[PDB]
Order: C-alpha cells, then sequence, then structure tokens
DNA sequence: TCCAAGTGCGGGGCACTCGTCTGTGAGGGGGCT
DNA sequence: AGCCCCCTCACAGACGAGTGCCCCGCACTTGGA
C-alpha cells in the first residue's frame, strides 16, 4: 500500500534493499593470473595508502587532528583537475582519524558528507545533512531551522562534526545562501563545525562567490597538482603488484602518453585495463608494447578521417564543395546557394551529374546529424548558414590518400 | 506627505460591511426628481423601441 | 596543550567579548539607543562596511546587554536564512510569539502592524544582510523601513549591509520625506595599528604574547591592512602561520622569515604547454582579439605536424582547453556549437612565459610563425 | 485654444485667492452626488494638484460607503494589486486570476448579485506611471461600466486621450468638470518617476591599494587626456599594489558597481572633465 | 470504522534579466548655389 | 546665407538562454464523525 510504505520509507525505518543473485559469485581461486591484473587495475578498488600523494595526505591529517584537538571548527578548500587523489586522500584522512577516535586516540567525531552533484537543487542540502544525523526525511525549511536550532544554540556534550562537502560549485547560485550557511556555521562558537570543500577550480573563491563568502572561506586552500610522467607509472607498478603480466615499457608508454594529455589516473587505469582486454583476446599471458600500443590508439580515438572515408560520392563531393567555397569566400559561414554552385561546377568536372537541392538538403541534413558540418533547420531551403566542422585539410587528407 | 499616502501601498481599501439609490429620502421624494426619472423612463423606452 | 596550540585557538575568527578596535562607533551606537529610548520616538538606522570589519560584533555586543535587555525587546533576525524575500513577516511572527490566523503572508503583515501598534515594550528589530531583500519592485523593503513612520509605533531597526549606497539606490523614495531616512553609519575598514591592537588583545587575553614578537605583528599588519583591511584573513594568517610553524619546528618564536614566507605565499603538460604556446603566438601575430576553438585547432595542428608531435581530436582539444581554463590563464565565452567558443587569455604574456618554464620550446614556438 | 501647425514645422494674497477658489469648488459636492447617481463618472482635468479636493470629498461625504482609493501616481503599482483587492478585500473571495480580464468577470459577476451596495473608487492620476497601457485602461473601462461602481479621476498629462478610443470612451461615462487649483505637484513627483562629493565620499571608504589604483587611472585620464586594461594591469604590477589578475578585476568590478569607472569593451573612462579632475588630484597632495 | 476541507509541498508556466546583436532617427559635422 | 547630404551612436527591437518566482494540483491528514 502507498501510505504505509511512504511513511516508513520518509521516516527510515526500512532497509533500502536490492535484489541478490540466483547464482553465487566466482571465485578467486578460478582467476587467471591476467584476470586478477585486470580486477586489481579498476577505478573502484581503492588502495589502503596512496602512492605520491603522501605530502597532502599529511597536510590535511596536521589539519583535520589539529581542528579536533582544539574544539573550535574552521574551513578549508581544497582544489583539484579531476583525477588526481582529492576525495580518495580526504576520505583517506578521515578514516585514519576514525580509526584513532576508535583506540581512544582522539577525541570522538561525526563525519557528515554531501556532494553537490547528486542534489537536485542546492537547499536539497539541508535535507541530506540531517539524514546524515537522525535518518529522517523532511522538507527542506523544517530541515534548515533544526539545523539552526543545532548548531547555533550551546548545548554540552556537543561533539564535534566534519562535514565534507564535495562539488562545491553547484552548490553556488544566484542568491548564494546554501553556501553561505555551510560556511558560516564554523564562524559560531556553539557549533563545532570543520567544513572541508573540495572544488575543481584554483579561483572558485574569486570568480564567482560573493565578498562575504570569500572573506568567510578563508586562506587555508590546498591544491593538487596534476600527476607527471614518474608518478602515474608508480600507481600502475603499485595497483599491478609483483606480477609479469606488465611489461616495463609498456607501463612507461601508457604513463608517458596520459601524463602529457590530462595527468589524469582514471585514464591510465581504464588503458591498462582496454590493453589487459586486448591481450586476452591474443591468446597470451604478457602484455607487450603492442597491445598498448593499440589499446593507446583505440581509447583516444580519432575517427573524423574514417567518418569521410566512409561516406557516399555525393557526400564527398559536397564536403570539397564547402571547402571550395570557404577557400573562395574567405569567411567560414557559408550559404547553402554558393556550395550547390560549386557542387555544380566540381560534379560538371568530375564527370557525375548532381541531384537536385531536394536531395542536397538530405546530404547536408546527413553531414549535420553525423557532425560533419554545422547546419540549421532546413526550413529555409537554399538560405541556410553552413560551417564546417571538419578541418579543411582533414577532407584533403581522406580523399587524396 | 500626508498619513494617507504611503510608499508601499498603491491601494487603499475602506470597506464597510460589504458582502458576497446613492441619495436618501430627501431627494426622492421631491418632485423634480420623480418628474426627471418619469420623463427619461419615457424617452428611454422609446428610443429602445 | 603548548602554547603554540594555545594561539591557534584563541585567535580562532569566532565571536567575543571585549572589542579593542570599535570603542567610538560603540558609543554612538549606545547614544543613538539612548537618545531613542529617552524620548520614546522611533527612528531607523543603517550600518554599512566592508566584510570583516565588525558590524555584528558591535551589535551582538550591544543585544546581550542587561540594562537594553530590561528596557526594550530586543530581536536579530538574519536575512539569508528565510525561505523567499516575502517570507521575513512569518518569521517576525516567531521572533515576536503572536496569534495569526495563518497560511498567507498578509495576515501575518497584519499582525505585525497590530502589534506595532499597541505594544508595552519598545521593539529593537535587527536585520542582518539586509541586501539579501532587495527585489524588483522592494515592496518588502520599503514596507519594513516605514514602520517608524507608522502611527503610535515605538519600532526602532538597523540594517546591516556591505554596500555603501544601498539606502540612495534601492531605498530612493525614503529621501522624499524627511522622517523616514535611515541614519547612515559606515564603519571604515581597520588601519594598522588597530589591528595589532586586535592582536596585542587576542594574544594577551590567554596570556600567549610570548610567540609573536612586534615585528612579526607590525609586518602582517603593514600587508593584512593595505591588501584588503578586514580582520578576518588577518586572524586566519595569524593563525597559519603557528600552524606552519608548529609542523615546520616540531619554544621557537617566529622570524619575519616565516610570516613574509606565509604572506607571499597567500599574496603542465605537453599538449597544454602547445596549447598555450599556440595561443599566445595567435595573439601576437594578429591584430582582433576573437579567437575561436576550431582556428585554434587549426593552427595547432599545423604547429603539431611541424614539431613532428601527434596532434590530438577537436574532441579532446577541447577537453584539454576546459582543463587550462581551471587554472584562470583562459576563459570561455559559450556559443551554441563547440566549434564557437571563444577562448579569452587573462593573463599577461610574462606571466604565461614564467609560468610555462620551457624556454627552449616556447621562444621555438613563437618565433615559427608560418602556420597562422 | 487652436494651436497653429507653423510652429511644427519651422523648427499673502495668493493664499486667500487658493482658499477662496477650494470653496468654490467644495461647493460642487451634492451636485456631484447627483451627476454619480445618474450613471455618469467624474473627471478633474485642472492644473493644480487634485490630491486634497479628492480627499475632501472622500472625507466629507463618502464617510461611510465602500471606497478603493488607487494612488495611480505610485510608480511601482500594478493592475494585479488592484483588481486582487477587489477580489480579496471587498468581496472577499479569494485571489483573483492571474489574466485580468477573467478578474473582471469574475468582479461583473459577483457585482450582478448584490444590488444596492455601492462601490466607489478615487483614481488620483489616472495616467500615471503605470496606467499609460492600453491594457490598464480597458480594464479600468471595463471596471467603470458596472452599474454598482462608480469612478472619480484626475488627469494630469497633455496627451491623456490618445488612448481612448470610442469603446473606452463610452464605457467611461465621463462628465468633466474643470477644478483648477494652484496648489503645486508635492506628492506626484516625490516618487521615483521623476558628480565630485559622491565621488569623494566613495574615496574616504576605499583602501589604499584602491587609493593607488584610481589614481593610476586618473593620472592616465588627466596625461593622455581611456585606458586599456593592460596598461594599468602592468601599472599596477610594477607597483605592487595586485597580487594577479582577479584582484584588478574585482577592484575594477566594485568601481563599477559604486559608480566611479566607465568600462567600454576594456576600456577605462572616468565620466568627467579635466578640471574637476585636476582639483581633485592636487585634493590628495 | 471512515472523511471534508485545510494545508503543506512539489512542479510547471511565466516573467524578468543579463548579455548579445543589429537597425536607426536625429543630433552633429562637412560641403553648397 | 541658411541650407543639403553623410556619420554615428546610444535607444528600439529582438532574441536567446536561463533562472527564479508564483499559481495550481494534489496527496496528507487529522481532529473530528
Ligand atoms: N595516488 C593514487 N594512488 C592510487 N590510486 C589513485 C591515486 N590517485 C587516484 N587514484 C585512483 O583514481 C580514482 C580517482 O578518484 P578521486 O577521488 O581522485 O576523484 P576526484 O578527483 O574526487 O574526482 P573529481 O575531481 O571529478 O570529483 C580513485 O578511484 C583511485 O582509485
Ligand atoms: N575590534 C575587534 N576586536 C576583536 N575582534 C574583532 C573586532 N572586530 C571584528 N572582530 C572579529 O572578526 C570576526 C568577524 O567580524 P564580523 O562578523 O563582525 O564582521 P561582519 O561585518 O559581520 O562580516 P560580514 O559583513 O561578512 O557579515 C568576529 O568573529 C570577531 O571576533
Ligand atoms: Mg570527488
Ligand atoms: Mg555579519
Amino acid at each position: 500500500t502507498p501510505s504505509q510504505k511512504m511513511k516508513k520509507i520518509r521516516a527510515g525505518e526500512l532497509s533500502p534493499s536490492m535484489q541478490q543473485r540466483t547464482d553465487l559469485p566466482a571465485k578467486d581461486s578460478s582467476k587467471s593470473e591476467l584476470q586478477l591484473a585486470r580486477e586489481q587495475l579498476h577505478v573502484s578498488v581503492v588502495p589502503k595508502s596512496l602512492p605520491c600523494r603522501e605530502r597532502e595526505f599529511e597536510n590535511i591529517y596536521a589539519f583535520l587532528e589539529g581542528k579536533i584537538q582544539d574544539q573550535c571548527g574552521g574551513c578549508m578548500y581544497v582544489s583539484g583537475v579531476p583525477g588526481t587523489g582529492k576525495t580518495a586522500t580526504v576520505t583517506g584522512v578521515i578514516r585514519t582519524l576514525q580509526r584513532m577516535a576508535k583506540q581512544n586516540e582522539l577525541p570522538a567525531f561525526e563525519y557528515l558528507e554531501i556532494n553537490g552533484m547528486r542534489l537536485t537543487e542546492p537547499r536539497q542540502a539541508y535535507v541530506q545533512i540531517y539524514k546524515q544525523l537522525t535518518g529522517k526525511t523532511v522538507s527542506w525549511e523544517q530541515a534548515h531551522a533544526l539545523l539552526e536550532k543545532r548548531f547555533t544554540t550551546p548545548a554540552p556534550r556537543r561533539v564535534t562534526t566534519v562535514l565534507l562537502v564535495d562539488e562545491l560549485d553547484i552548490l553556488c547560485n544566484r542568491r548564494q545562501d546554501v553556501v553561505y550557511n555551510l560556511l558560516d556555521w564554523p564562524t559560531k562558537s556553539a557549533a563545532k563545525l570543520v567544513v572541508v570543500t573540495i572544488a575543481n577550480t584554483m579561483d572558485l573563491p574569486e570568480r564567482l562567490l560573493m565578498g562575504k563568502v570569500t572573506s568567510r572561506l578563508g586562506l587555508t586552500r590546498l591544491t593538487f597538482q596534476p600527476y607527471s610522467h614518474k608518478q602515474l607509472q608508480e600507481i600502475v607498478t603499485a595497483r599491478l603488484g609483483g606480477s609479469e603480466t606488465f611489461k616495463g615499457e609498456a607501463v612507461q608508454l601508457v604513463a608517458r602518453k596520459v601524463a602529457a594529455v590530462s595527468g589524469d589516473a582514471r585514464r591510465a587505469l581504464d588503458i591498462c585495463r582496454r590493453a589487459t582486454e586486448i591481450a586476452d583476446t591474443a591468446a597470451v599471458k604478457c602484455v607487450t608494447m603492442l597491445h598498448v600500443q593499440q589499446a593507446l590508439a583505440e581509447m583516444i580515438a580519432s575517427a573524423k578521417v574514417q567518418a569521410i572515408r566512409n561516406c557516399s560520392r555525393m557526400e564527398q563531393i559536397f564536403l570539397q564543395a564547402i571547402a571550395a567555397e570557404v577557400t573562395r569566400t574567405g569567411v567560414e559561414e557559408t550559404t547553402f546557394m554558393g556550395v550547390y554552385q560549386q557542387v555544380e561546377t566540381i560534379a560538371a568536372f568530375m564527370g557525375v551529374t548532381f541531384p537536385p537541392p531536394g536531395r542536397a538538403l538530405r546530404l547536408c541534413s546527413k553531414l549535420g546529424a553525423e557532425r560533419l558540418i554545422i547546419s540549421e533547420h532546413s526550413r529555409n531551403d537554399l538560405f541556410q548558414k553552413i560551417l564546417l566542422n571538419v578541418s579543411a585539410d582533414d577532407i584533403h587528407y581522406a580523399l587524396r590518400v | 506627505m500626508d498619513p494617507t499616502i504611503s510608499v508601499s501601498k498603491g491601494c487603499f481599501v475602506y470597506k464597510n460591511g460589504a458582502t458576497r439609490s446613492l441619495l436618501g429620502k430627501e431627494v426622492v421624494q421631491q418632485p423634480f426628481y420623480e418628474e426627471y426619472r418619469k420623463a427619461w423612463n419615457q424617452i428611454n423606452d422609446h428610443i429602445a423601441d | 596543550r603548548n602554547k603554540y596550540q594555545n594561539a591557534r585557538r584563541v585567535l580562532n575568527s569566532a565571536e567575543t567579548q571585549n572589542l579593542p578596535g570599535r570603542e567610538s562607533q560603540l558609543q554612538e551606537l549606545r547614544e543613538f539607543f539612548s537618545n531613542h529610548l529617552e524620548s520614546q520616538t522611533s527612528g531607523s538606522l543603517y550600518v554599512s562596511g566592508q566584510p570583516g570589519t565588525g558590524k555584528t560584533a558591535c551589535l551582538s555586543l550591544l543585544l546581550r546587554d542587561p540594562d537594553f535587555s530590561k528596557r526594550l525587546q530586543r530581536v536579530y533576525i538574519n536575512c539569508t536564512s528565510i525561505a523567499s524575500v516575502g517570507a521575513v513577516y512569518k518569521k517576525l511572527c516567531t521572533e515576536l510569539q503572536l496569534k495569526v490566523s495563518g497560511r498567507t503572508e498578509r495576515d501575518h503583515l497584519e499582525a505585525i502592524q497590530r502589534h506595532l501598534k499597541t505594544a508595552k515594550r519598545m521593539l529593537l528589530l535587527v536585520l542582518d544582510e539586509i541586501d539579501q531583500l532587495c527585489t524588483s519592485r522592494q515592496e518588502v523593503l520599503y514596507t519594513i523601513f516605514e514602520w517608524p513612520a507608522l502611527p503610535g509605533s515605538r519600532i526602532l531597526l538597523v540594517g546591516i549591509a556591505n554596500s555603501l549606497d544601498l539606502t540612495d539606490r534601492a531605498l530612493m523614495r525614503l529621501n522624499a520625506r524627511c522622517e523616514l531616512k535611515p541614519r547612515l553609519m559606515h564603519f571604515p575598514p581597520y588601519s594598522k595599528q588597530q589591528i595589532v591592537e586586535i592582536f596585542k588583545s587576542r594574544l594577551a587575553e590567554a596570556e600567549v604574547l610570548d610567540v609573536f614578537p612586534p615585528v612579526t605583528l607590525q609586518l602582517l599588519a603593514a600587508k593584512v591592512s593595505a591588501i584588503s583591511g578586514d580582520v578576518r584573513r588577518a586572524l586566519d594568517i595569524g593563525r597559519r602561520v603557528v600552524e606552519i610553524a608548529e609542523q615546520q619546528k616540531r619554544l621557537k618564536p617566529v622570524q619575519v622569515t616565516q610570516v613574509a614566507a606565509v604572506l607571499n605565499k597567500v599574496y603542465f603538460p605537453l599538449q597544454q604547454k602547445l596549447m598555450l604556446c599556440t595561443l599566445v603566438l595567435m595573439l601576437r601575430n594578429e591584430r582582433n582579439k576573437d579567437i575561436s576553438m576550431g582556428r585554434l585547432h587549426e593552427v595547432y595542428r599545423r604547429v603539431c605536424a611541424k614539431r613532428n608531435i601527434l596532434a590530438l581530436d577537436q574532441a579532446e582539444f577541447t577537453g584539454t582547453v576546459d582543463l587550462v581554463e581551471t587554472r584562470g590563464i583562459l576563459r570561455i565565452m559559450r556559443k551554441k556549437e563547440p566549434r564557437l567558443h571563444k577562448v579569452l587569455l587573462q593573463w599577461d604574456e610574462e606571466e604565461v612565459h614564467a609560468a610555462l618554464s620551457d624556454k627552449q620550446l616556447i621562444a621555438s614556438i613563437l618565433s615559427d610563425t608560418a602556420c597562422l | 485654444f487652436v494651436p497653429e501647425s507653423d510652429g511644427y514645422f519651422h523648427s499673502a494674497e495668493h493664499e486667500g485667492s487658493i482658499n477662496a477658489i477650494m470653496e468654490e469648488y467644495r461647493s460642487y459636492f451634492p451636485k456631484w452626488m447627483c451627476i454619480l447617481n445618474e450613471g455618469f463618472n467624474i473627471l478633474l482635468y485642472g492644473l493644480g494638484s487634485k490630491h486634497q479636493l479628492l480627499q475632501s470629498f472622500h472625507r466629507e461625504v463618502l464617510h461611510k460607503q465602500t471606497v478603493l482609493v488607487v494612488n495611480g501616481f505610485f510608480p511601482s503599482l500594478t493592475i494585479k494589486d488592484m483588481l486582487d483587492s477587489i477580489t480579496s478585500d471587498i468581496l472577499d473571495a479569494g485571489i483573483s486570476p492571474a489574466n485580468p480580464h477573467e478578474a473582471v468577470d469574475m468582479i461583473e459577476e459577483e457585482f450582478a448579485l448584490i444590488p444596492e451596495t455601492h462601490l466607489f473608487l478615487i483614481v488620483h492620476n489616472l495616467d500615471g506611471a503605470m496606467l499609460r497601457n492600453v491594457k490598464a485602461q480597458a480594464i479600468l473601462s471595463r471596471l467603470a461600466r458596472i452599474p454598482n461602481i462608480h469612478l472619480l479621476a484626475s488627469i494630469d498629462h497633455i496627451n491623456t486621450p490618445l488612448l481612448w478610443d470610442q469603446g473606452k470612451l463610452c464605457s467611461f461615462n465621463f462628465s468633466w468638470w474643470d477644478c483648477t487649483t494652484m496648489l503645486p505637484y508635492t506628492n506626484e513627483t516625490a516618487f521615483e518617476n521623476s558628480a565630485l562629493s559622491s565621488m569623494r565620499s566613495v574615496f574616504s571608504s576605499l583602501t589604499t591599494n584602491s587609493r593607488g589604483i584610481y589614481m593610476l587611472i586618473v593620472k592616465y585620464q588627466l596625461k593622455n587626456k581611456g585606458m586599456p586594461f593592460r596598461d594599468l594591469y602592468s601599472s599596477c604590477r610594477e607597483a605592487f599594489l595586485v597580487s594577479s589578475d582577479l584582484a584588478l578585476r574585482a577592484q575594477l568590478t566594485e568601481f563599477l558597481d559604486h559608480k566611479l569607472v566607465k568600462s567600454k569593451r576594456e576600456q577605462l573612462t572616468i565620466p568627467i572633465d579635466g578640471a574637476l579632475l585636476q582639483q581633485f588630484l592636487e585634493e590628495q597632495e
């Protein structure tokens, strides 16, 4: 029935369960060593200690241990490009502090976590924090009133509550009241809140936050620099372990090619899994240089020349005429009329006759759906605008060679 | 300037028993009002017809 | 435990009792409240100042005095905690324990207007961050700032804000009546000696005077009061110096070098280097500053073809430019199609030359002008 | 009064007489009641401010009947406010619908059921700030057509009947009276519909780095008699005034918001002359 | 055992808002018979 | 000797994303029946 199900879901009294498999999952003994290297190279498996992220670990651990042992509250801002060990280091610090608070080495605390990119509006942050405090789902105004009753009023013995805020830039709106309320509660004396906000841009407090919000946010920042060529090899060689499945030059080429594009760790840990999946189909047990080069070609893909090679004849004539019209009239944004005139000239040259514009609009729509050109709606025929989305040298490389 | 004119409201309600002739007994019993009403009713019915 | 953690705990950037810098502004506020309690008339007040100068500290030190607590009924309302701009009246009833029929804001407004005429005590209303109450036509702010002109009322209200000219831009109609203009008060930014006195109060309150000699405090105040002037950043840097010196040294007092390092601290992949090189080349060798993503990609492809470097596709080039955008070097103006996004360099070329640190490469790209 | 076309093509005792004028206008009120009883409306078109005359007519005559005073000179009133007031505050029937003509149909349907409940409404400045569209005049003409609603109104502008067609002029059953007082427009002009000192006052509130940046802009403006962003950026980085680009951009954003710098794409011109800027520059020596 | 209407709250229609963009009417500047 | 013809520049209009606000449906629901 709807009524008791909603009243038991909103109160947090039934377990949100998920269905179970009929067949029991496979064994570790039934997995080969290449399969073991494929499961140990997953992005989901975080290690118990992160290689090449030690200085930031000691920085956040010293900050959070000071803020917990002082019982005062505060704010931190860490930032960096995606894939550089931010959330993993922060939850490793928090797991270390929880294990230290289990052994009576540290005063105990609560750990709340929210993510801005799983909230529908920022005010639902108030619904989620309270859901990690009691367990009951309420509206956002009642949850905000109860959080303001909890934090601003003194009530010993109050325990410290560390609030982690992932993806801060989604909680920023036109009014900026949610981020102001989150960064304002540590500034009170009765609330022992230690908030650590994680973001991608280094200049988030100056670009879009107001003056009082970047004044409350503080100046104890932290920056996670991207991975270099040497650390991104150490990550993969610590993931694989002592197995001889990956050669040294394979991991070196993977780290050198990934660390020159972005510095992401997820890119290397997915390229190595794709190389393992390639070497599984070659009936081998080792990952040589060839499988790594094939996986590098497949993952970092560039298929806007094969798409021009695999078009029809009239679409290649159409692309040649758009390139020739761009060459003739200088400016890149062309009209369909001059494109069709150069189509007629090129088709008179090659000998093959061209369809009327009632089919040339279909060719232009087919190139626009494939995103080889950028074109408008076809309701204004013979006057629609055409941008060339592929480079003018890609057409000459795809048709001459 | 006056307490009637404000800087927030634009309309002012003075509702006295509203639910969901302006002249009293002084003018209606006078003969000129009856002859005016009779002549106007006659002329209005004639033009409507 | 020791004195470093004691200084770190006693700075703490939170609410205090003794305000050694605001000695005349508090006297002015007390004289305002005494002259409006003595003659039993109503009046507005508008305090404004830069974030971090001590507005809420003064108006929370006054709201906890016992004589004003026994003479008037005080209400503090923060204007960022409300749901919408038109709902603040409802919060007034929650702050006054009134009885309304409910479920509409007009009955809340009439209940406040009935309570203001028949009150037994003078009502002080503090509205913090009143710039959240600004809207298009501003019926709520003009309704709130009109209650001193109400007949038989006794409400006096203080609005706290950051804008110097909020009441002259968004409250223009109140200039048309000399009774209704709120009296101004601008909290000035802190000087160097006032920040030094704030540090001398906060350190000698807990007898942690030995960790800070006056030379580092003079240098810290002379930088902070010149750059921004607020005391939140001053206390944050004064706490960060101790938080760095405790980890570095481990009593040893701090020197000028540590505070200088902290103040000058607070105040690349290959394809991203190549993208920055071609952008600096296109901004040198071309007058108009409209650079799209497709034109930059077509120059970058020729630059990579001359250097025998494997160029990227457009779909990866856009992600590369979006990852250089996070550092703050660029800014992307958004259009309908991803070929048309405008890339604006927001640094100087010497800053890019200092940041790249690849001088034999970046001097070779800018001399290779044949690709443009 | 007959205007000529040629001008378009070639291009104390005063108070006693004013009180006598006001008493002679106050003698008209039972005649106005007898005119308003017979279906007409009242329109005043004089020179002086007719606020006190309509207030005196409301006080001395209609001190018992239902009255909706509408300040049309208010610069931020809406038709939705007036129609919601008639719907919910007089008739007590909830809020009016958002489309206003359906609200006028609702008001007509609820006023057809209750005879001898006469609602008066006194529109000061029928041609006010937010009553100059044709839709508001159409709604007011539909409201004044009902045999229960009576209308008094003031007219001040000279181009007012340009937006009354014959339908809106036969709906408005006007009776044009000339109540020309000589009182000044003290209430209609006080609303929002009608430098150097601010520069000194804002400049006395800035910090020292903002003083250095603004004095650099003032020095460039008085030297070259608008400066680009890169010259100001180099002149501020040479004197250690800014840390990076976003600090100077936030300072210039605060300058644009406090109205001291005019930025046009990014040239920065201070919108004053050279003499006041020269005396302002020697004021800081 | 149920229930009539307040009511609390989410959702969609709408209206403003900031930025871009382009005609353009008349004030302004250069020549005229 | 006032007049004839281009320049141009901030209003007029559009427009387009886009974002917040207010009416409206609608289950809750509850003290009562
Ligand atoms: N130094 C490292 N050692 C081992 N594994 C790592 C390291 N850095 C990253 N990883 C792996 O890469 C993934 C990166 O996740 P991470 O927590 O860094 O995401 P994130 O940076 O928070 O993402 P976003 O910035 O988009 O929120 C983790 O699952 C982890 O397994
Ligand atoms: N004169 C002073 N002496 C000691 N401490 C001060 C003084 N002035 C301000 N502070 C400290 O600065 C902190 C912040 O000041 P406050 O919150 O009053 O600024 P604010 O004007 O409210 O900021 P915002 O405008 O951003 O709301 C307070 O916690 C207070 O401890
Ligand atoms: Mg994360
Ligand atoms: Mg404050």
